[PDB]
């Protein structure tokens, strides 16, 4: 029933000769512009045009003076004054880099995250809202524009472990979070609590007062669950009320909290009860740090494998069997994919591995 | 059905964050 079919038109390696680990595509950018897209590895942000018969135009090449750096995530935004692009970047050292594409200088540098930062995700209605999971166990919502640390959520019911992913749902009323510690919590950050701290971080200005802007510390999700996976969850992303996660286990899981039939916004934070309703198996993708990805329509499902092979899914089949695409293989990716990002409309596919390669991948 | 349910859900959304796009000038890098 999969429809869907790509052609491999180019490939790259980056002199660097470092695994890349993060590929973002630009969705911000207006239809006829150039499709842009960056990597992230070592401590290199490397920035990317796609054009006519697979040509892949290096842009610019931001290297971070901090040698011993490596970056693991990358997210695009936009200044909501100036419309300009905007890039964030983080990794190894814990430093939140917001860098210019157009001049690939950084603009700005938030610390604060006592470790490591795994995923870095921007509201998808608010461009100033920046999430980030650490490995100290927490997640940090940031205010952009004020510079502000909105929110800490973590603590006594907060993940026992590094956290791996998180995701806003389509409309930016929650959170989904993943880690070491097995579990996925919920946070829900359309409560009159967090969105008067939201509201409160825009007011919050230094130049009319003394004192420093006092972050909202959540110690409690609205859902929690270790029902799903045996180990780490390294990947979390919403699908519509559903959730896409997982683990070293050779699937990705489609699960919901609470029985079958309960809505989202009606389960307590007390719920015991997860309904998984698919899975997504594929082979040899039993190591950690391994991201699926999606369309901005949310129709096809990208993971990669240790071995260099691209697993794609129809997600509008309803059986996750006959969802299953034709695997993209080519006989000189033999590397692990970290991970893919597809261009808004579609048309590209871009996969990133462990030899500093780049593979693109243009649908038919 | 659920699916069918859910899907919609997708398409009402990800239409409301289209809009969101189409109304929006965003410099080329
Ligand atoms: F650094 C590495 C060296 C070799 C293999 C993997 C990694 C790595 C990739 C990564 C990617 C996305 C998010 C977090 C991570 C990460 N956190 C610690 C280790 N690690």
């Amino acid at each position: 029933k999969c429809k869907y079919s790509f052609k491999c038109v180019n490939s790259l390696k980056e002199d660097h000769n470092q695994p890349l680990f993060g590929v973002q595509f630009n969705w911000h950018s207006k239809e006829g512009d150039p499709l842009v897209f960056a990597t992230v590895g070592s401590n290199r942000v490397t920035l990317y045009e796609c054009h006519s018969q697979g040509e892949i135009r290096l842009l610019q090449s931001y290297v971070d003076a901090d040698a011993d750096e490596n970056f693991y995530t990358c997210a695009w935004t936009y200044d909501s004054n100036t419309s300009h692009p905007l890039l964030a970047v983080a990794g190894s050292r814990g430093i939140i880099r917001i860098i210019n594409p157009i001049t690939m200088q950084c603009i700005k540098h938030y610390v604060g995250h006592g470790n490591a930062i795994n995923e870095l995700k921007f509201h998808p209605r608010d461009p100033n809202l920046l999430l980030s999971v650490s490995k100290d166990h927490a997640l940090r919502l940031w205010n952009i524009q004020t510079d502000t640390l909105v929110a800490i959520f973590g603590g006594v019911e907060g993940h026992r472990d590094e956290v791996l992913s998180a995701d806003y749902d389509l409309l930016g009323e929650k959170i989904m979070s993943c880690g070491m510690d097995h579990s996925l919590k919920l946070w829900r950050i359309n409560s009159k609590r967090m969105m008067n701290a939201i509201k409160e971080s825009y007011d919050y200005n230094p130049n009319k007062t003394n004192r420093p802007f006092i972050s909202q510390k959540i110690h409690f999700p609205d859902f929690s669950t270790r029902d799903i996976h045996r180990n780490y969850v390294d990947c979390v992303r919403w699908l519509g009320d559903l959730i896409l996660s997982k683990s070293c286990e050779n699937a990705i899981v489609c699960w919901k909290p609470g029985k079958m039939e309960d809505d989202i916004d009606k389960i307590k934070p007390s719920e015991s009860n997860v309904t998984i309703l698919g899975r997504f198996d594929y082979s040899q993708c039993d190591i950690w740090y391994m991201r699926f990805s999606m369309d901005f329509w949310q129709k096809m499902l990208a993971l990669g494998n240790q071995v260099g092979k691209l697993y794609v899914w129809d997600l509008e089949v309803e059986d996750p069997h006959k969802a299953k695409c034709t695997t993209l293989t080519h006989h000189k990716c033999g590397a692990a994919i970290r991970q893919t990002s597809f261009s808004r409309d579609s048309s590209i596919l871009i996969a990133v591995c462990d030899d500093a390669s780049i593979w693109r991948w243009d649908r038919l | 059905s659920m699916f069918s349910s859910n899907r919609q859900k997708i398409l009402e959304r990800t239409e409301i964050l289209n809009q969101e796009w189409k109304q929006r000038r965003i410099q080329p890098v």
